[PDB]
């Protein structure tokens, strides 16, 4: 009965401690997915912070350790592949505000934003939309106006409501809206606390994961 | 507890 | 006269509903969710400590229809003190789920540090032992003192012997009875007023009454705790401080205060473990 | 525009020779043989290792030492008679979709979603695993590894092409390039002369290591296939679909032969794995569970449903004594 | 990889030493460790083991209370504080890489040695020959009984061959009873069976010449044959 | 017409294959399983007396 055996066990016992350390390392680590279109804005939100298909940002801040992973550079079919980003926390989806005009290119984010918003792998986790270029947006809206890629849109021509439009138009494509919040801030080349609304969120989520793990949801 | 006493 | 014969059953009926529910609730937790997480350990923690003080409740019930003790010296010792372990057991378990929960809301990035199954097994261990630190001298005081004609089941003082009790009583009521419930009521306070600063649950009404729900249950447990265990300690601080004569009503109605004491044991498991999720999985 | 108009003549072509010159009849070649009942298959060993979901599951020849590898990084080596570890190698490449196990027992294939199959060295002197070549020169994500000897390997990258190299150089020494879709499966003959991989074209095609150029296609599908397997024979291999529809196509035959659905399924696969002898198939559906069908009647024998959450690879001994659902509730069994 | 032993010398009866073990090369800590001990003009004798993460410690019974083992895994060392030593510990002692697993090949590195000269229920392997000679290019059978069945439930036959070349650190040979260990010619081969085991050497050749030793891994403590002396 | 060329040559390349029928080529699937389901210790369970596990 286990002659040598004993010390295999005892081998598989520390590595199984290991393990545990390994994934306890994990598990208060916390992972975000980073989406975004092509070529739009992801730029930018990589660069915010303090910072092959798949790269990792692994960074932290105010004692607590974040993974960006800037996916969308890998072109392949996206179905077969996003299963393994369910059990995120939150996914930070980058738009640029500013393409609105091009050739249209806001109904693919649109139609991206629907994609993985509606998904069946993502229907509880959370989603971040940094809408960028705030300092181009507040100027192609006075000369070359947001009439062209909204016929349903009248009146306010400025910025104090066209982005918030554009907000609300986002935000107006959850079917399920009593489950998941999308969160949105607007980040710049100046004042640097993107970061600061990426914790918020991502602290937010976190309550409402222990609420879960702990029964009270 | 309240019994014994 | 012919009340105490069923005074017996009124008194015994809450045990066997405490047993029954709190069976259910450790089997559900052996044979369904495995320990795997944190809270799960804490509720079989309280499950565990609740069944063996319901069972402690039969016990008892001789010293009030037969007047004497007829288990002996070889059980009197034994029953305090796993009575005395059980209680603060389950106060103690009490108090640290809502360590927990003030933990995993009020102060979540110190919460990925904190509560994981490691920390949450060796810290039910730490209370475990804690309550042990107080229930062990309740144990080697409890002695047995003959009655005029009986065999007795009591509690005896060391030198000096008649002030040394009055500690004990006091004691209990500040150590079980008012820290505990001086900070479950702080400890989960902070945790509705920072829960009502959040945005997944502030707006669009039904997560609104996800809240509601969430205080809801907040406020019946504090409120159960309170309304379970304030008559067990008032009372036995107005017989220690006043002498009542004994009336013919009042002992079964004493008694009674001890069956909603023990209900706490009893309808703790029955508040948490049926109104989660984690009964539908 | 008359050279697709020709491409299209050569598809009718080898339709109407697989239509007409072929008449299978496959519900009087297994009407005659008798069924297996109902075959009863338990958890023998809950191997419970890992804290997240797992993707794989592959077995060596001595039967033994299985691998599996999971979102967190940590490809572990199983022991299956004995429920020990041997080894839990630490990767980078965390986000792994695949592996597999080298028929000498000294080397294991990784592969993760960014495009970087590592091989390690197991039985090595100088203490721990060690990371020996870094094999990488695609652009979508590893699918399916498999090693033909401790020299060559070949895998399953999903920017359409399927790889063979030589490991000691790391080259591409033979690219198979006949799709239009992400292949997701690869699997290999018992000779190991030729292989089958499966895409998102609903085609699996038969590649030969020899030359290069895939010989037969074989479509019939309406979605995407996620598991290929050859037949013990070396002469059929079963499809695994979205469409819940594991059929059996055959090589001489050269169409589908069979195929395999039940009603109350409208689910999909993960995986499909044989026995040593074929008579049974076991489908990995997304049910939560998998099924065991009779392979060569399309009857179900066997509902080996032991998890939570869905099977993803699904691996069978060399002598055929047990097979072993990996599940993504991290819980792998064994049954027999 | 490099096993260096170190803190050997003359000692006084009575006195206490501490050996030293440095490894280098390779992952020391994933490893267990045995010091294996050999007396001038004799055997091999184990003395003590340190599993990996040092949860499991062994001592032979006539070492137990006066030896301790231990390891420093940060610096990559093995010691062996020794007390009270007597006349009859005057040996070379030889640290011992060894792992415990499915397929692998415990003691399959010995350090150089270290000479610490002494002022002034066990199974028994008996290997009742004590010398033999060989000529070049024949092929010998040796054969070394065990006390009990070393064949055990699960299939495994735990026993061990090493070869001591004269003047050089004793090298695995073979690892339960027939698996060739790494680095090792096809010369040598393996039979057996319970409580009788065979070394086969086909073709014999130069330099191969020394003492062979079996050993069992049964059960602790691991104890060896009176070795085998081969002669040109 | 660069990569629908590569399609004729490569359906050029699968028209011209052996086509053997059916019936003689799955009733050799059919006596090869009959002839291997002795040795499959998943059809008849082999007992604990032979079993590994």
């Amino acid at each position: 009965l286990s002659a040598e055996d004993k010390a295999a066990v005892e081998r598989s016992k520390m590595i199984d401690r290991n393990l545990r350390e390994d994934g306890e390392k994990a598990a208060r680590e916390v992972k975000l997915l980073l989406l975004g279109a092509g070529e739009s804005g992801k730029s930018t939100i990589v660069k915010q912070m303090k910072i092959t298909g798949i790269v990792e940002t692994h960074f932290t801040f105010k004692d607590l350790h974040f993974k960006m992973f800037d996916v969308g550079g890998q072109r392949s079919e996206r179905k077969k592949w996003i299963h393994c980003f369910e059990g995120v926390t939150a996914i930070i989806f980058c738009v640029a505000l500013s393409d609105y005009d091009l050739v249209n290119r806001m109904h693919e984010s649109m139609k991206l934003f629907d994609s993985i918003c509606n998904n069946k792998w993502f229907t509880d986790t959370s989603i971040i939309l940094f809408l960028n270029k705030k300092d181009l947006f507040e100027e192609k809206i006075k000369k070359s106006p947001l009439t062209i890629c909204y016929p349903e849109y009248a009146g306010s021509n400025t910025y104090e409501e066209a982005a918030a439009y554009i907000q609300c138009q986002f935000e107006d494509l959850n079917k399920r809206k009593d489950t998941k919040e999308i969160y949105t801030h607007f980040t710049c080349a100046t004042d640097t606390k993107n970061v600061q609304f990426v914790f918020d969120a991502v602290t937010d989520v976190i309550i409402k994961n222990n609420l879960k793990d702990c029964g009270l949801f | 507890y309240x019994g014994f006493x | 006269m012919v009340t105490a014969i069923t005074i017996m059953a009124l008194y015994s009926i809450v045990c066997v509903v405490g047993l029954f529910g709190n069976f259910l609730v450790m089997y559900v937790i052996v044979r369904y969710t495995k320990m795997k997480t944190a809270t799960n350990i804490y509720i079989f923690n309280l499950a565990l400590a609740d069944a063996l003080a319901t069972s402690t409740l039969p016990f008892q019930s001789v010293n009030y229809l037969m007047g004497t003790w007829p288990f002996g010296n070889i059980l009197c010792k034994i029953v305090i003190s796993i009575d005395y372990y059980n209680m603060f057991t389950s106060i103690f378990t009490l108090c640290t789920m809502s360590v927990d929960r003030y933990i995993a809301v009020c102060h979540p990035v110190k919460a990925l540090d904190f509560r994981t199954p490691r920390n949450a097994k060796i810290v039910n261990v730490c209370n475990w032992i804690l309550s042990s630190a107080i229930g062990l001298p309740v144990m080697f005081m409890a002695t047995t003192k003959y009655r005029q004609g009986s065999i007795d089941c009591t509690l005896t003082f060391s030198h000096p012997t008649w002030y040394w009790e009055n500690l004990l009583k006091i004691c209990v009521f500040i150590f079980a009875f008012i820290m505990p419930v001086l900070i479950i009521t702080v400890c989960y306070g902070l945790m509705i007023l920072r829960l009502k600063s959040v945005r997944m649950l502030s707006g669009s009404k039904e997560k609104d009454r996800n809240l509601r729900r969430i205080t809801r249950m907040v406020l019946v447990v504090v409120a159960v705790f309170i309304v379970c265990w304030t008559p067990i300690h008032i009372y036995v601080i107005i017989k220690a401080l006043i002498t009542i004569p004994e009336t013919t009503f009042q002992t079964v109605s004493w008694h009674f205060c001890i069956a909603l004491g023990y209900t706490n044991s009893c309808l703790n498991p029955v508040l948490y473990a049926f109104l989660d999720e984690n009964f539908k999985r | 525009d008359q050279l697709r108009q020709e491409a299209e003549q050569l598809k009718n072509q080898i339709r109407d020779a697989r239509k007409a010159c072929a008449d299978a009849t496959l519900s009087q070649i297994t009407n005659n043989i008798d069924p297996v009942g109902r075959i009863q298959m338990r958890t023998r060993r809950t191997l419970r290792g890992h804290l997240a979901k797992i993707y794989a599951m592959h077995w060596g020849t001595d039967s033994r030492l299985l691998v599996s590898a999971s979102q967190d990084g940590k490809l572990i080596i199983w022991d299956s008679y004995t429920t020990n570890k041997v080894h839990a190698i630490p990767l980078r490449s965390s986000w792994v979709m695949t592996c597999a196990y080298a028929p000498s027992g000294n080397y294991v294939a990784c592969g993760g979603l960014d495009n970087i199959c590592s091989i390690y060295n197991l039985k090595t002197r100088e203490g721990n695993v060690r990371v020996s070549r870094e094999l990488a020169g695609h652009t979508g994500y590893l699918s399916c590894c498999r090693f033909l000897d401790d020299n060559q390997i070949v895998t399953s990258s999903g920017d359409t092409t399927c790889a063979l190299w030589d490991i000691e150089t790391g080259q591409q020494t033979t690219t198979f390039t006949g799709h239009t879709g992400d292949v997701m499966s690869l699997s290999l003959a018992p000779d190991t002369r030729l292989f089958v991989s499966g895409a998102c074209d609903a085609s699996a095609k038969l590649w030969d290591v020899r030359e290069g150029m895939c010989r037969q296609t074989f479509t019939g599908h309406e979605s995407d296939i996620n598991a290929i397997c050859f037949f013990p024979n070396g002469n059929a291999f079963a499809t695994g679909s979205d469409d819940a529809t594991c059929r059996l196509f055959d090589l001489r035959a050269d169409q589908e032969l069979m195929t395999y659905s039940h009603d109350n399924i409208i689910c999909g696969i993960t995986s499909v794995s044989f026995s040593k002898s074929g008579r049974l198939l076991l489908a990995g559906y997304d049910d939560f569970n998998c099924n065991v069908w009779d392979a060569l009647k399309a009857d179900r024998a066997g509902v080996l449903a032991g998890h939570d959450n869905r099977v993803s690879c699904l691996g069978v001994t060399d002598d055929g004594m047990a097979v072993a659902t990996g599940s993504w509730d991290s819980f792998l069994k064994i049954w027999n | 990889v490099q096993l260096v032993e170190s803190g050997g010398g003359l000692v006084q009866p009575g006195g206490s030493r501490k050996l030293s073990c440095s490894a280098s090369g390779f992952a020391f800590s994933s490893f267990g460790m045995h010091w294996v001990r050999q007396a001038p003009e004799k055997g091999l004798e184990w003395v003590a083991y340190i599993s990996s993460g040092s949860g499991t410690i062994y001592y032979a019974d006539t070492v137990k209370g006066r030896f301790t083992i231990s390891r420093d895994d940060p610096k990559n060392t093995l010691f062996l504080q020794m007390t009270s030593l007597r006349s009859e510990d005057t040996a070379m002692y030889y640290c011992v890489r060894s792992i415990y697993y499915y397929g692998s090949s415990p003691f399959d590195f010995w350090g150089q040695g270290t000479t610490l000269t002494v002022s002034s229920s066990d199974i028994v392997m008996t290997q009742a020959t004590s010398s033999v000679p060989v000529t070049p290019g024949e092929s010998v059978s040796i054969s070394c009984r065990s006390s009990k069945s070393l064949l055990h439930s699960n299939g495994n036959t735990y026993l061990y061959w090493f070869l001591q070349r004269p003047g050089q650190s004793p090298q695995l040979l073979i690892y339960r009873m027939s698996n060739l260990a790494s680095g090792v010619p096809d010369r040598f081969s393996g039979s057996g069976s319970g409580t009788a085991f065979t070394l086969t050497i086909s073709r014999l050749e130069a330099e191969d010449v020394g003492v062979y030793y079996c050993m069992q891994h049964l059960e602790y403590p691991l104890t060896f044959g009176a070795g085998t002396k081969l002669e040109l | 017409i660069a990569q629908a060329r590569k399609l004729v040559e490569q359906l050029k390349m699968e028209a011209n294959i052996d086509r053997i029928k059916v019936s003689k080529a799955a009733a050799d699937l059919m006596a090869y399983c009959e002839a291997h389901a002795k040795e499959d210790p998943l059809l008849t369970p082999v007992p604990a007396s032979e079993n590994p596990f």
